[PDB]
Order: structure tokens, then sequence, then C-alpha cells
RNA sequence: GACUCAACACGGGGAAACUCACUAGUUUAAGACAAGAGUAGGAUUGACAGAUUAAUAGCUCUUUCUUGAUUUCUUGGAUGGUGAUGCAUGGCCGUUUUUAGUUCGUGAAUAUGAUUUGUCUGGUUAAUUCCGAUAACGAACGAGAUCUUAACCUGCUAAUUAGCGGCGAGUACACGUACUUGCUAGCUUCUUAGAGGAACAUUGUGUGUCUAACACAAGGAAGUUUAAGGCAACAACAGGUCUGUGAUGUCCUUAGAUGAACUAGGCUGCACGCGUGCUACACUGAUAUAUAUAACGAGUAAAAUAUGCUUGCAUACUUUUCCUCCGCCGAAAGGCGUAGGUAAUCUUUAUCAAUAUAUAUCGUGAUGGGGAUAGAUUAUUGCAAUUAUUAAUCUUGAACGAGGAAUGCCUAGUAAGCAUGAUUCAUCAGAUUGUGCUGACUACGUCCCUGCCCUUUGUACACA
């Protein structure tokens, strides 16, 4: 019978640890998030990824193993109260985690940096994205480290809108001679629900309507 | 009970760990050698750590580590080796495969 | 920081001296006067757990029960 | 006998550690978080804390 | 039969919407419902330092986690209220039912 | 480790053990896997007693039982490391800079070029913020907007774990007032918390190209964008961190270990130099009594209390471990017994402080100012208090009489004075980070010193 404060802290910590575990397991599957619905009857986890087929396994064999591991780690006392479900991301051109994982996977095969960056740029922008930015930092060719930036369109930096309308991720790739950092930023096509949830637009516009004639 | 040295795994402890791994499919191990016993298994934690370390070197499990835990998973060769070791009929399968 | 200074040689480890077929010294049987125990048997250990015949006592190597000779 | 790990460690800095790193410095003990300060500053958003002012 | 409904949540939108839905759903059955009671909001604070290392100007940041709570009373049956409660709520709000007959 | 701002109560760094990285010793294998050896006629494991060790480490020796293929020896090969390298890297943070800056399309300067203009003489603003002039016409980031808290609402929506009111019974007074108590019409002022509204320089008067704007008065809760914060462009630094990390490249080391531990010690050692501070030098005070009065917070696998047995075992995880009202004991610190509370419900807050206020004593005297340094006794945390953990009582009673050359912060509920909650925490704040209480003087400016920026100008500087 612990107090409310400790209950909420416990939920936060469990959320974080589960997310980190799943992000490690499903690296090569475009992992993008987790949702947990804790009932005292059963707890249901809902994974979001791009490649649902190879997440599921052969007749769902892999997802059964994932369920067993998650249960033995977090719900040790009981026996069968947890189940998992996989879902596919509707528009993968606006999920920053997916793009960052794709760039990492490309760069691990030895492909040139510039081609991969222009490719991901062209892929994000054709999904309607209003702006985008990709940054790669480290020993690129020489022994002295460097950064490279690649931009397109329109992007915001300050204020409260920049936290609503922008999607961000960071990843790293272990090359033979060091580590490279990957940093992706996507501004969503004027699509952001509000804190008092409703589809908003932009805190910077004053269109004036045309009189009826 | 002649009180051997700690970390001198008897045959029974290894048999119990193999039985659990075969029946269940997977195992979580909690890397800490100072714990007295495993949640599902009445054996010193160090013994489970040592056995699972030994299986990975021979490519019978795959493991990967999230902060403070191990998360082992059995191969197909693991299944075959455990049938040969434990003498089970060629019909039995671990619970994950159903 | 510096390399060690070793003036005293190493402490040596403990080896266990070996006796070949020591069990044949524990029981011996004549033609008459059949098998006769040469060491003595324990008290709370399953039968056949013999104990050492020391200079002044008897010692069970399995439970460490000591009985003083007198 | 054995003298391995026999010193009493019920209280003090040597008793508890980070839930993630296993380090033993600058642990948050308020509300029983039990994470050192660096990892917490990295994970605070998904835990539930926010920056307002 | 003096049933009390209690709601706690981290999100203001979520719990406000759930309270509105329960309030309107119970009024379609012509039930004596006591208006929601909004208890004081409670805030959890952590003030940690930036800068993994120890050099530079000493700056801090202030973190906040605040908790909301609502409260509804009504005269009805246990089965009716436990059906009305559960319609697959947005699972970010906690709901618990208690009988305050004393 | 870090050494001008931008090192020096910083590394959340208040170290008795642990932490720990340093000094002196002693153990351990928790040396994957592969190949060879060794071996059931036994590979190896453990240990009473005497010696021996700080040691109840069979560590080692004497002695001689136990154990059963788990291990042991050789060569490879992995693993770990608060070991080196922040001048090999990731991430994060600090600083330039919280300034007002940065870029692009087409046109023009070209009739070579690096490159210009757009991005400006002037007025105006907190602001490349605007007006306007114009070989330029248009756009984008930054500024602004946005977000969080504070200030107004007898109007809306609500009543518990909030109040007020209504109905009775009393205890005393004055001919209704104060308090105690059982019960429970209605209402939202006080308390709480959701949705809205309200300021636009509105109106009047003046200055200005009468543009952009500024100043004063009236009204108003509010007229320095009303107050405070959070966010933070392009480009950089060989700035800090590998001692936060199962982030990591290379080099070392790997059984007499630079791995992991156990015992004691050191990080605190004192002719001296420097930074941040606490207490003072008294009467606008010290001591002693009494009266009145805040805001933001926090709080529950081990050891511990009870039968059969010779300091150990088997036993309830039935009590207890966090804040602790109340009763009793004790000068005091504290001790013993028992409630409530996983919390708008109890601790505890129609009040958990101290500056204040009232009355008396002292009386310009290093003094009843100041309280360092020492002696003795008593409690509590802890396995352990010696180099004195902290707290309690009596005794002792140093410098200091307003601080030289220099130098810091600050414009209103602000400076200063006054206390308090949390972080660390078994025990310890003279430190940080928040909160409230009492509440001034002086300006309403300028480019003189210091720093930063722009224009013209000179340059033999470009690691500038
Ligand atoms: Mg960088
Ligand atoms: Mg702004
Ligand atoms: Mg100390
Ligand atoms: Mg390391
Ligand atoms: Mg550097
Ligand atoms: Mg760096
Ligand atoms: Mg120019
Ligand atoms: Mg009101
Ligand atoms: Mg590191
Ligand atoms: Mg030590
Ligand atoms: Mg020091
Ligand atoms: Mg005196
Ligand atoms: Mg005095
Ligand atoms: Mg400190
Ligand atoms: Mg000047
Ligand atoms: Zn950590």
């Amino acid at each position: 019978p612990i107090s409310k404060k400790r209950k909420f802290i416990n939920d936060g910590v469990f959320q974080a640890e589960l997310n980190e575990f799943l992000a490690r397991i499903l690296a090569e599957d475009g992992y993008s998030g987790v949702e947990v619905r804790v009932t005292p009857i059963r707890t249901e986890v809902i994974i979001r990824a791009t490649r649902t087929r190879e997440v599921l396994g052969d007749k769902g064999r892999r997802i059964r193993e994932l369920t067993s591991l998650v249960q033995k780690r977090f719900f040790n006392k009981s026996t069968n109260s947890v189940e998992l479900f996989a879902e596919r991301v509707e528009h993968r051109g606006l999920c920053a985690m997916a793009q960052a994982e794709s760039l990492r996977y490309k760069l691990l095969k030895g492909l040139a940096v510039r081609r991969a960056c222009y490719g991901v740029l062209r892929h994000i922008m054709e999904s309607g994205a209003k702006g985008c930015e990709v940054i790669v930092s480290g020993k690129l060719r020489a022994q002295r480290a460097k950064s490279m930036k690649f931009r397109d369109g329109y992007l915001i930096s300050t204020g409260e809108p920049s936290k609503r309308f922008v999607n961000t991720a960071t990843r790293s790739a272990q090359l033979k001679q060091g580590v490279l950092g990957i940093k992706v930023k996507i501004m969503l096509p004027t699509a952001i629900d509000t804190r008092t949830g409703l589809t908003s637009i932009l805190p910077d516009n004053i269109s004036v309507l045309e009189p009826k004639t | 009970l002649p009180h051997h040295k700690y970390s001198y795994i008897p045959k029974q402890n290894k048999k119990l760990i193999y039985e659990y791994l075969f029946k269940e499919g997977v195992i979580v191990v909690e890397k800490d050698a100072k714990i007295p016993r495993h949640p599902h298994l009445n054996v010193p934690n160090l013994h489970i750590m040592m056995t699972l370390k030994s299986l990975k070197s021979r490519n019978y499990v795959e493991e990967k580590y999230n902060w403070k835990h191990q998360y082992f998973i059995l191969n197909n060769e693991g299944i075959e080796y455990l049938r040969e070791f434990l003498h089970l009929p060629p019909s039995i399968f671990p619970a994950t495969l159903s | 920081k510096k390399k060690k200074v070793y003036k005293k040689p190493k402490k040596e480890k403990h080896k266990k001296k070996k006796v070949k077929l020591a069990v044949l010294k524990f029981y011996k049987v004549g033609d008459d006067g059949k098998v006769f125990r040469l060491k003595r048997q324990c008290d709370n250990c399953a039968p056949g757990t013999l104990m050492a015949s020391h200079f002044d006592r008897d010692y069970c190597g399995r439970c460490h029960l000591t009985i003083m000779k007198k | 006998g054995c003298i391995l790990n026999v010193h009493p460690k019920k209280y003090g800095q040597g008793s508890r550690q980070c839930r993630v790193c296993s380090n033993k410095h600058a642990i948050i003990r308020k509300y029983n978080i039990n994470i050192c300060r660096q990892c917490f500053r990295e994970r605070a958003d998904i835990i539930g804390f926010k920056k307002y002012r | 039969r003096r049933i009390r409904i209690a709601l706690t949540s981290k999100n203001l939108r979520a719990i406000e919407k759930v309270c509105s839905d329960i309030m309107k759903g119970a009024k379609e059955k012509n039930l004596n419902v006591s208006g929601p009671v909004r208890l004081p909001v409670k805030t959890l604070r952590i003030t940690t330092r930036k800068s993994p290392c120890g050099e530079g100007t000493n700056t801090w940041d202030r973190f906040e986690l605040r908790i909301y709570k609502r409260l509804i009373d009504l005269y009805s049956q246990c089965e009716v209220v436990t059906q009305m409660t559960s319609i697959n709520i947005d699972p970010v709000v906690e709901v618990e039912v208690i009988i305050t007959d004393s």
C-alpha cells in the first residue's frame, strides 16, 4: 500500500527501462515506440515499428519469446498476464527514429556519407515534410573530427512551437576507427494537436478572410 | 553435505538449470554474484551466471544486456544438445515453440 | 608507481600427499578371523564414514566430530 | 574459511548504487528514484518530469 | 448506495474528458450525481545540475511532475457503476470505486 | 582533475569503516572456449587439534580423514581495469551572447578577379523594431509571437478529506456577548480548482517631418510590452569531462594482477601566501520575564521482539524499521509505554519561526560587550568514536574600539536585517537551492574610467 507519489515514480521508471530494452532488441526492425495499458487484470504492450513481418517471426515465434522475457523481467510473480501486439507506422517519412536507424544501417556498410545524407533528405522531403536537417559528426576521412550539415526547407528553433512541430532523434554507429553520431530533425507538415488537444497550425500567421461577393 | 568450496557446481544444480532452460525456452539471470538465489530457481546465482556464460561461448544461446540484466535465448542447437544431454524423447519441445 | 621489491620468495601452495590404494589398509581379512575394521566408525554419519586415528583423538573428516583419546 | 565480502555494508555510500550505471556517486534518493544525476537528466522526460521555468 | 468514484492522472485533458464523459453518461440514467470535486494539485520537484563534469558557471534546471485528482459521488448499484466506469478508458487515468456507507 | 573574466563551499567532493583511486600487508579465482597432458588401482575439493598468523584466512606446516571428475597442469584465445591519451572521438555542458546578429533568388557593379549592393545619411525602439531615402525588388532563421508562475473578478461551473449558516442542551455574565457540546434549512464571501473575460496607449493636454513615436494628467485592479522566468540563429574554442556510463579507437596489464576483496593507516598532517564566508567590536545594546504573528515542503531481501536444546540452531516474514500526538520519568540531553497516518483525513499549520512590542536590571568601565582556547563529568548513532561524530552541565575567558593600498554587488516589496523547508543524511551545515517576515537612502542620467559594437582611416599583422 504505497503512496501515490511512489506509484507514479514506479510507473515512470518501468516505462523508461522497458523502452530501452525494446529499442535494443528490435534495432534492425525500425523500432519507433511503446504503449503500455496496465490493468490489474492484464497489462498490454503495443509495439510500433516499420517491419512488422520480421518482428512477428515464423508464425509469431519471436513475439512469444518477447512476451516471455518481458514477463520474467517485470511480472515475475504471476504466470500469464502479459501479451504483446505489433503495429506498423502509418507515415514512416516523418518518424525521426526510423530515419536515424536507416542512416545508421546505411553507414555501417561502408557507403559514402554524402550520398546517404542526400538520400535520406530526398526521402523525408517527398512525404510532405516542411523542413529537415541531418548532421554527422566524427572522423569522416582524416584523423581530425568534423561535422557536416544538410538542410532543406524551413525549420524553427525557439519558443514553444519548436517543441511541438519538430521531431528529433539521435543514434550512434561504431565504425572501425571510432564512433559517429547521427542527428535527425523533421518539421511536421503543419500537423500538431494541442495541449488542449485539437489540430493546431502555427503561432505565426494572420490570414485575413475575403469578403463574400 | 561435505561443504565444498563455493562455486563448485554439483551435477544436480546443472541438471536443474538445464531442465528449466529446456522447459521454458528463455531465462533472465541478473548479473550479480552476491545474490543468494534466483527468483524461480533454488540455486546460487553465481552458478546460473557461470553455466549461462559457458553456453554462450559454444553458440547454444544468444544474449544481450539491458541495464542490470542478461536476457538469454536458446538456439536450435541448444534444443538438440539438451535432448542429447537430458535424454528426452524426440517429441518434446520448449514452451516458446508451441 | 615503482616496480615491486621482491626480497622474500613466494609463499607456496598446498599440495595433498598421495597414498596408493589406502583403502586396503583399512580392512584386512585372514582365513580365520574374518574382516576386521582397523579404523573406527562414526556416530551420526551414514555407515562406512570412517574417522582418523590421530595421535590423541579421532576425527571425522565429513562432520568434524572430535572424540578425545584418554 | 572465506573472508570474501564479509565487511558489514548495511548503510553508507558503499551500500547503494545507480540503478543503470552501477556507479556510486551523486545518487538521487528523493521519492526513491535511485538513479545518479547524469542518467536522470538524460531520462527525465520519459520518466515524467518537465521544464516550465 | 453511496458509491464514490476517484480519478487520478498526470494529464489534465485526459482526466477532464473522462470526468465529463462519466458525468454525462450517468445523467442519461436519471441519477443523483454530486458534481466533481477537484482536490489540490500536488507537484513533485527535482533540482539537479547540468554539466556532467564540474567546470564552468554553475547552472541548474528545475523539473516538475504534477498530479490531478477528481471525485464523484452518486446513489446507485455496484454493477451499474462498474459497467458505466469501464468502456476502455484512455489508459492514462486511474479509476477506483469505493463504497462509503459509513 | 580545473589556474584572468570563463580554476579556488566547483567535480552535486559535509571521506571514522565502505566509498578509494594513495601507503604497509595478506587472500581469492568469480582463468569463457579449443588442443595436448593427468586420472577411477582416484583429477581434484574440504576440514577438527597443536603450531603459526592482527585474524576463528586448513594462509602455511605436522598429523590423516573426507570428496568424486564439478576441478587440475601446458600452449592459444577471450575477459576486467577510477591504468595513459579530452591534442584520436561520441554525448553533454560552459563561453563569445542573452548582445542583435546571419543567409538566399533574380537584377546591377564586370567592360578579369577575390568580392560588393540589397543589410543605409537621418529620425525612432528593448530589438537590421519601425518610418523614410534609395540600383535594387522581394523572401528565411534569430528578435517578436508562443509557454509557466504572479496580480483583478461578491459574475459562471462545483462541495470532500473545505468552510459558513440552521436546530437543540449547557457554563457564566449584561439584560445580547464569550466559550463547550449533540445534530444537520440552505449558501459560496472566506478555502480549493476548471472555463472564460480584462489594457488597446483608452480619453484629454503637449513635443516630433505631425510619419514612426515619446512625456504628463484622469479613469482603472493594473499604463517602464504590468512583474519574474523558460526557450534560444549562423559561426567558432584544439574551452571542460574517457574519475557518470555494458558510449567508444589505440597503447599498457592480466595469477607474486594495474581484476575482485579483507585488516590497519592517509586524504584532516603546519615557520607561511591567496579566494568564498560565519561571529563581533555594544545602550538604535546585553540579560530575564510576558504579549502578538508566516510561506514553500516531508513522511512506512535484511536485521530486529517470543517456546526445545548447550554464544549457535529450528521457528510468525504473526509485530517492528518513516513523521510522530498523548501519558509517565529525568536540571537537561534524552528514556519507557501506547494512538493516528501510505495522507486537503494524522504528525500539523484559525498556525510549525525569528527580527517586533511591553516591563525591569545594568550604566561608558575590554564592562553583565565578545566567546576563541582549555579541564572535568553525562547521553545518543554506529560492528567500531583515539587525531577529540553530534548533543547536555559547570568551570576557563584570548585578539578585537569601525579597519592601509585596493576592490565587490545593487534601482522597489528591490538593498539590508531576520528566520525557516528541502538536497546530501546510520550520525554531522558556519554550504547550496527554495520560501516567507520587517522594510530604506539616492538617479529617472552620461560617455569620464572599463567592456562590447558600428563607420571612415593606416598597416610590412593573417598561429592575426
Ligand atoms: Mg561535437
Ligand atoms: Mg523570445
Ligand atoms: Mg565527515
Ligand atoms: Mg571504466
Ligand atoms: Mg576539448
Ligand atoms: Mg567534447
Ligand atoms: Mg554587405
Ligand atoms: Mg470564491
Ligand atoms: Mg567512462
Ligand atoms: Mg581498506
Ligand atoms: Mg579534500
Ligand atoms: Mg568580560
Ligand atoms: Mg556575553
Ligand atoms: Mg558541498
Ligand atoms: Mg567610453
Ligand atoms: Zn547512472
